[PDB]
């Protein structure tokens, strides 16, 4: 897939992603906070279409992600991220996608997610997160 | 809060 | 270098 | 003066400031690096005019500030920053302004300056710096 | 406070 | 169980833990690096016995943990950490314990594990990790 | 390396 | 002089130094906090004697240093740290030594001093400080 790296910011305001309940996660885009102002990150799109979009608007700065979880598995011979769930101090968003395969979860006790990087081909191949105090 | 923190040194000048 | 660093966890998914 | 706070970024690419050899530092503006791309910070201007501008273009990312020094003193009854000097791993820029008053200097052994905040009225009243690894 | 902070991830296991 | 919190240090030199191939992880103790010198952390012991010990000596500072993984599951009605695996830039230590239940894994792209906290009763109830640059 | 880093300011005094 | 480097810790509990009102700072030793417990740092002593000691006991963790200032100057042909002043959120300790020469000051807006390094011969040649959130 095509690798992307948004880098690190001051916080997260909104997440826009798409999924297909039969395959995996597709598009991924984040609106970050940059020192008090919104900063629209680049839209990282799948090479294909047919995904269902969803918008996750956080009540920044009072609301923030405390845990990210999901599943990774094989789709058409490729290991990809099949589902994602975002748990904040207020609500739980998701799961989005297919909850099948190998689970993973990153609970944060102290700190914040301030950026994302990864790769998307037909689906989200992999992703990593920037953490800061 | 959901806002990242950084070390800040200063200020130099008027108090 | 003159580029700031941050902790990065992952990746999850394909290796 | 009017307080300002640019916040924290990924690095520094260019600094644009103005000074008057009879008084102190006036305008202050910084072009930061934001995850590999230039980010033009707001221009923080003096309430008055008559300053001499100067542009400090750094060879980012190979060149970075290792020490900031200057002088603070009274001008028309106000304590302000009268001069600034920026020493990088390649050159020394300045001193700009009047080298009279009380000196100060911040040498950095490990880390980087990634942001500025302060206040400007007729002159630069005070300033602080964001530091990060 | 006068106590240094660090990023902490977890916990994994019982909640 | 009895909660423990070693806090944050400069690095990790050695890990001493015990496990039972029929149940879960028991004892946990770490020898940290504290500014160039070894610092022996407190031994956090299970309320019971019958565990098999193992010593993981790292070639500090050239060798460091890049990924921690394991399994959590029910044992006698309690959710505990049943197995742990430590992957460094040189070898893979483990898995130690029972590889049954729900998997979890924390790969580190940039940064270091510099401390542990958690709780141990009959078995390791849960644990968290301190991360730093 | 496996050694944690921290911001360090200085030195002040002899060079 | 003989260089020293205490490294980084969790905070500062006490500072023990000595000075001579005719020359400069001599001995320097710090009792740090290490994850809730006191950690006695190595005593860094001058090659000579005749200094007046002083103990600075901070009300950790409610009391912490917010600004360090002092003077550097020539003594017997050597540039050394002639005086130090420690300002916390509760009191001001010092100045200790001779307030003559070139002043310097490090005010901290956000963050903490968590370690010291430097060099001492007959007097404190130079010093640096570790800062962290
Ligand atoms: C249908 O193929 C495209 O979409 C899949 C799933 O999203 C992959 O991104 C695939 O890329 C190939 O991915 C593997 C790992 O799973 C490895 O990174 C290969 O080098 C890479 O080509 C992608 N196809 C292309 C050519 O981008
Ligand atoms: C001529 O007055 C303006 O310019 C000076 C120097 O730049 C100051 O910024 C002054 O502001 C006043 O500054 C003091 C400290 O030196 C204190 O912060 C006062 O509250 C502040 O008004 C500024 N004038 C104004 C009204 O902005
Ligand atoms: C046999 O009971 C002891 O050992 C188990 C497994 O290691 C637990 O540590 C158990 O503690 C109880 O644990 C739950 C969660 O699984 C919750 O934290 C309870 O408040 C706690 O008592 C432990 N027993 C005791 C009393 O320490
Ligand atoms: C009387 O000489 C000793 O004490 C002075 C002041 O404390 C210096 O530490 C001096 O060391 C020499 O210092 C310079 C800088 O001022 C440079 O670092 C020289 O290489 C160093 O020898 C110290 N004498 C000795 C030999 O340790």
């Amino acid at each position: 897939g095509k690798a992307f790296d948004d880098g690190a910011f001051t916080g997260i305001r909104e997440i826009n992603l798409s999924y297909n309940k039969e395959t995996a996660i597709g598009d991924f885009q984040v609106v970050y906070d940059l020192n008090g102002s919104p900063y629209v990150g680049q839209n990282h799109v799948s090479f294909i279409t047919g995904f269902t979009p969803v918008k996750i608007s956080l009540d920044f700065p009072s609301e923030y992600i405390m845990e990210v979880s999901g599943y990774t598995g094989n789709v058409s011979g490729y290991v990809v991220v099949r589902s994602l769930t975002f748990k904040t101090n207020k609500k739980t968003y998701g799961p989005y996608g297919v909850t099948s395969g190998t689970p993973f979860n990153l609970p944060i006790e102290n700190g914040l997610i301030v950026g994302f990087k990864g790769s998307i081909g037909y689906w989200l191949d992999y992703f990593s997160m920037y953490l800061s105090l | 809060s959901g806002i990242s923190q950084t070390v800040i040194v200063g200020p130099w000048g008027a108090k």
